[PDB]
């Protein structure tokens, strides 16, 4: 279950920063901002630059709304983690 | 004064630069 | 923060997991369906029908190895948190 | 004609089912 314990740390993090500004299942771009500078702490550097964390999500937002999807933060997720475990592997 | 400005892009970089890295050590 | 941690989970237990058999980035069919069974245990019920495990797996196999790369392991689990993540709308 | 010859049934329902239930909240 060490899988599904990271499954919904993820559901439950999204949730609570979408619960605030979104519908839950969407990151509005001041969700995203705090939620990426908070959860990636090491991974990434402090977005400080709003229009940089509204291009990341534009970069992603199939849904052309404004606030990302959790499938396109799910995507992001993806490539994050893929590079980590790239770089993470290959030390 | 002045200061080299983001032609270099820089906005992106001052981020993702550990991202490129991320990917440069495949 | 949570995401991090969450994610390196997923990347070591996925990572030992590929190293029987696979090679660190890549879960054989084999590994594929113990990490279900094992793991997903509670999102997914057991799979004896090693014909699946096969199924889904080639359903994402971009490598065609009869493997699943970490990139298609990440896919994988997007749809599933998703799943989970719509569930979860009504915990 | 149109025997039981379809031994490649969708047994990948007995877990999907899981998925399923799950997607049925949205």
């Amino acid at each position: 279950s060490e899988l599904e314990k990271a499954v919904v740390a993820l559901i439950d993090v999204f949730h609570q920063y979408s619960g605030r500004e979104g519908d839950k299942h969407k990151l509005k771009k001041s969700e995203l901002k705090e939620l990426i500078n908070n959860e990636l702490s090491h991974f990434l550097e402090e977005i400080k630059e709003q229009e940089v964390v509204d291009k990341v999500m534009e970069t992603l937002d199939s849904d052309g709304d404004g606030e990302c999807d959790f499938q396109e933060f799910m995507a992001f997720v993806a490539m994050i983690t893929t590079a980590c475990h790239e770089f993470f592997e290959h030390e | 004064k002045r200061l080299r400005r983001s032609a270099h892009a820089r906005k992106e970089t001052e981020f993702l630069r550990l991202k490129r890295t991320r990917l440069g050590l495949e």
